[PDB]
RNA sequence: AAAUUGAAGAGUUUGAUCAUGGCUCAGAUUGAACGCUGGCGGCAGGCCUAACACAUGCAAGUCGAACGGUAACAGGAAGAAGCUUGCUUCUUUGCUGACGAGUGGCGGACGGGUGAGUAAUGUCUGGGAAACUGCCUGAUGGAGGGGGAUAACUACUGGAAACGGUAGCUAAUACCGCAUAACGUCGCAAGACCAAAGAGGGGUACCUUCGGGCCUCUUGCCAUCGGAUGUGCCCAGAUGGGAUUAGCUAGUAGGUGGGGUAACGGCUCACCUAGGCGACGAUCCCUAGCUGGUCUGAGAGGAUGACCAGCCACACUGGAACUGAGACACGGUCCAGACUCCUACGGGAGGCAGCAGUGGGGAAUAUUGCACAAUGGGCGCAAGCCUGAUGCAGCCAUGCCGCGUGUAUGAAGAAGGCCUUCGGGUUGUAAAGUACUUUCAGCGGGGAGGAAGGGAGUAAAGUUAAUACCUUUGCUCAUUGACGUUACCCGCAGAAGAAGCACCGGCUAACUCCGUGCCAGCAGCCGCGGUAAUACGGAGGGUGCAAGCGUUAAUCGGAAUUACUGGGCGUAAAGCGCACGCAGGCGGUUUGUUAAGUCAGAUGUGAAAUCCCCGGGCUCAACCUGGGAACUGCAUCUGAUACUGGCAA
């Protein structure tokens, strides 16, 4: 880039995108694992798994990685789900 | 944020700023809220050198409109002249 | 209070969903006789109560499928 | 912008004393007024209703010194006025500085009256006005500037103004070389052969 | 009170007439181009064609009051020396004023450009709910205690360069835990869970490791709920041409459930149902950015969308995501392609549809200008810095408006030219001469206004422990203008520096002579020209416009010649060969009811500018501007029930 701020705002998108891509992906992993979990109809192991989960989604959405709303459905889907298992 | 300033209208060397109301981010003599008076830096004397509607003034800035320079000197200044 | 529009079922064969055609009299642009015209609208027809040929009353609301929208409010004359 | 060719030779043509000249000495014994200029003047044109259209309008702008262009401006503007359209375009013809000046008489002809009024002679209002076209308003006081009061023409031009029938709308004091305009003229009170109907006419052809 | 007041025809078919009918002209307007000519000023405007390719220089930075620091310059402090004894000199010391590079915060998503695409994912009008929203603003509370790094830097090192690579070092308002938690999220509840950052100014005492702690003020951070602004989304109507395009559509149409989004949603899936659109024109093709508006028109309309403003789309072509409140991003990233360029031939760089400018295309469209003084915009406590936005200047008669190019007198009707039936007539008061003035240009002198502010001191009121600091309010001082030698005013000189273009057969205002001889030539149509041509060319005279005038191109008008207002069809062009008949259009008469159409009233809205009315300011006008009318519409509500419609009889 030609423009001193562009090449600066290059560099630290780059740095954030690595970072947000790690925690990101670190709150989809523990996401599935539930969702792993529901698919193996333990209501036990799926609850431990949403119990640890909720306090990640909440932290990542108040630090901006994903929005409130986003963690709220997520939230709301996975007890919802857990709620309906036998 | 919205803002109270002056757009600039007026004629080249003549220039007869209007008191607008709008969105910062629009050009200057663009997209306004609301209209609330004039300013004619060439005064006659006789003429009006300025008209604000102070109360639609007070109304956006308790919503919490910002004041440019130059309209805080002439609230001001219509004020004292009173 | 709400704002509504009368129509009549012209098909309802979708499921849950029906297409109510509202007519009305426009004074033509240019010429000025009164034509007819017509706006056929999917309706939500939940419980599928509606035959066709009958006489509708219909409300707006949310999008409720890729073009529905608008639901049942009540209807008003059935199997004329 | 201006005419200023011989000015005789309009008046040849249209058949009447168009005041071009100071007065002093009769037109027909500075000229063969009756007879049109040129080669061929002496036939005579039978003159289609086109022709005696442009002619009246011909006529009304040498009377007043305006060309085309403004005199098409004044036509619009008098439409424009509510009332009658000629008599509102004769009220505007009349309202010019020039024009004022000439019949407060501080000036031989009006061409006289328009290089006064341009060469900073003249004042409104106690005013400097340079532009022949200023519009004169009811209540205006015209006056010479004490600088251009000593000229020898315009103490020439009084006596030629005390010969001339005085207008009504007029109060000039001559003492003083200051006037006031008192009101818009009439149709009655200036000449009445302009049929200013045809100029009505001929700007909707 | 006012918001209108408003409409012209002519030539041409025939031996002559009336009609039908086409062609042509007279009017305005232009982002105009060309030819002849050309003084000044004000305002406005200036690649419509190649979104063709681009040399060069500028168009996005800012914060030391977030931080590590000191490369540079200015100090100081130590520090010896030249030696004048401190007049300087070298050397450290980020100790100070500040600051290159770097981390970090905010801003590059605004401002500016263009109209390729787009016939509806767009725009205009009116509605709506299922959403987000940096900075701004109101309220309510918090703001605890830790941790591991990484730039900068140093060392080594690859490459021609671009750009890198390995190993150590340091900091924060960078990053990550842990504590804390409701009116916040999930849930029916029960509960579960979730955050933060300091910095700056001053300081009575008091403690102190002399750093500070501590008090206070200002600003900053976190959470929730609002406000406003902006944005995303949904519906209806409207929004070109073609029917020598009649059928189109399988995520297509709907449903259940899962997934995804800030949000509803075939947005995406899995399955089930077999639908959806279309003659009220779907689909397909061609063409085109839309609107307020502009030109024209009496009006309805026709055309049009330059400049100003609102909206959309694009940023070499195609595609994609990331950061972020906001982009799938003009001067950001990655990939592909065509180009152009650097080379060590391995590799790399670039995107003027930003401002000037070059080449090219074309009939045709300008300066590689000055300034941040005013209005805004970004950062900042502020000073301030940046700004080809903007304010101004330069170029052009491109348009509109104004002004001058002299005024008066002047018959010997001079001379000369032209005509002459030879007497004269005409150019013509025209000139000359004789009087007068000096606008504008030229020279000299004065001089507004665009300037508000900001900085320093003071004073008073807050302030709190504090007459500190800071905020507000005064008062005092010296200052801030690119334009700019400004507008404007005063003085000098001298009529002195300044008039062209088209036409003259009829339409259409203005006529003769000479030359020419159906040749040369003219022409918008009718038409001219073969021996006296008012039509060709020259002269004299005249007519119309005027610093312009003509020619061409394009739109409306005239054109009632797409006729809705406002036309026709026996013979002039025009009644299908005839009948039935579906969709569609219309429908006898009475009563009731309905309020759909219709009418009345009210509300909201119809952005600003433009048009119009009454005024105001530039010496007038163009131009700028105040208030109003208007924007004939759309939607909602309450009324009227004659007429049309629905229903009933
Ligand atoms: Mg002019
Ligand atoms: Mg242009
Ligand atoms: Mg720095
Ligand atoms: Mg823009
Ligand atoms: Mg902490
Ligand atoms: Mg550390
Ligand atoms: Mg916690
Ligand atoms: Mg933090
Ligand atoms: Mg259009
Ligand atoms: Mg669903
Ligand atoms: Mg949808
Ligand atoms: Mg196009
Ligand atoms: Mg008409
Ligand atoms: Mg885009
Ligand atoms: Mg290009
Ligand atoms: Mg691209
Ligand atoms: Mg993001
Ligand atoms: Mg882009
Ligand atoms: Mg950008
Ligand atoms: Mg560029
Ligand atoms: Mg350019
Ligand atoms: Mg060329
Ligand atoms: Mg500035
Ligand atoms: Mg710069
Ligand atoms: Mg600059
Ligand atoms: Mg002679
Ligand atoms: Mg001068
Ligand atoms: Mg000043
Ligand atoms: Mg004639
Ligand atoms: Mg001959
Ligand atoms: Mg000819
Ligand atoms: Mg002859
Ligand atoms: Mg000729
Ligand atoms: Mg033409
Ligand atoms: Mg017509
Ligand atoms: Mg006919
Ligand atoms: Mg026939
Ligand atoms: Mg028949
Ligand atoms: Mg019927
Ligand atoms: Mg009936
Ligand atoms: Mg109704
Ligand atoms: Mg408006
Ligand atoms: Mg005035
Ligand atoms: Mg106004
Ligand atoms: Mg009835």
């Amino acid at each position: 880039a030609n423009i001193k701020s562009a090449k600066k705002r290059a560099i630290q998108s780059e740095k954030a995108r690595k970072h947000n891509a790690s925690r990101r992906s670190m709150m989809r992993t523990f996401i599935k694992k539930v969702y792993a979990a529901i698919e193996a109809g333990d209501k036990a192991a799926a609850q431990k798994a949403f119990n640890e989960m909720q306090p990640i989604v909440d932290r990542q959405a108040a630090k901006g990685l994903i929005h409130k709303n986003k963690a709220a459905r997520h939230k709301a889907n996975l007890t919802a789900q857990i709620n309906k298992l036998a | 944020m919205v803002t109270i300033r002056l757009a600039r209208h007026g004629a080249k060397k003549r220039p007869f700023y209007q008191v607008v109301v709008a969105d910062s981010r629009n050009a200057r003599n663009g997209r306004f809220i609301e209209r609330v008076g004039f300013f004619n830096p060439i005064a006659s004397e006789k003429e009006e050198g300025t008209r604000l509607d102070l109360d639609r003034i007070a109304h956006w800035v308790g919503q919490g409109a910002t004041i440019s320079d130059r309209v805080a000197a002439l609230i001001k200044e219509v004020n004292k002249a009173a | 209070k709400i704002r509504t529009l009368q129509g009549r079922v012209v098909s309802d064969k979708m499921e849950k969903s029906i297409v109510v055609a509202i007519e009305r009299f426009v004074k033509h642009p240019i010429y000025g006789k009164f034509i007819k015209r017509t706006t056929k609208l999917h309706v939500h027809d939940e419980n599928n109560e509606c035959g066709i040929g009958d006489v509708v009353e219909i409300r707006e609301c949310r999008p409720l499928s890729k073009t529905k929208s608008w639901t049942l409010v009540r209807v008003v004359e059935k199997a004329v | 912008a201006r005419y200023l060719g011989p000015k005789l030779k309009l008046s040849r043509r249209e058949g009447t004393d168009l005041f071009l000249k100071s007065d002093v000495r009769a037109i027909d014994t500075k000229c063969k007024i009756e007879q049109a200029p040129g080669q061929h003047g002496a036939r005579k044109p039978r003159l289609s209703d086109y022709g005696v259209q442009l002619r009246e309008k011909q006529k009304v702008r040498r009377i007043y010194g305006v060309l085309e262009r403004q005199f098409r401006n004044y036509y619009k503007e008098a439409a424009r006025l509510k009332g009658n359209t000629g008599e509102n375009l004769l009220a505007l013809l009349e309202g010019r500085l020039d024009n004022v000046v000439y019949r407060m008489g501080f000036g031989a002809t009006r061409a006289e009256a328009r290089q006064l009024v341009s060469h900073k002679a003249i004042m409104v209002n106690g005013r400097v006005v340079n532009i022949a076209s200023y519009q004169v308003s009811p209540n205006d006081v015209v006056s010479i500037r004490e600088k251009a009061k000593k000229q020898s023409r315009v103490k020439a031009a009084l006596e030629l103004a005390e010969q001339r029938e005085k207008p009504t709308w007029l109060e000039v004091d001559a003492g003083k070389m200051e006037g006031t305009f008192k009101r818009k003229p009439e149709r009655s009170d200036l000449s009445a052969d302009i049929n200013e109907h045809l100029i009505v006419e001929l700007y909707s052809k």
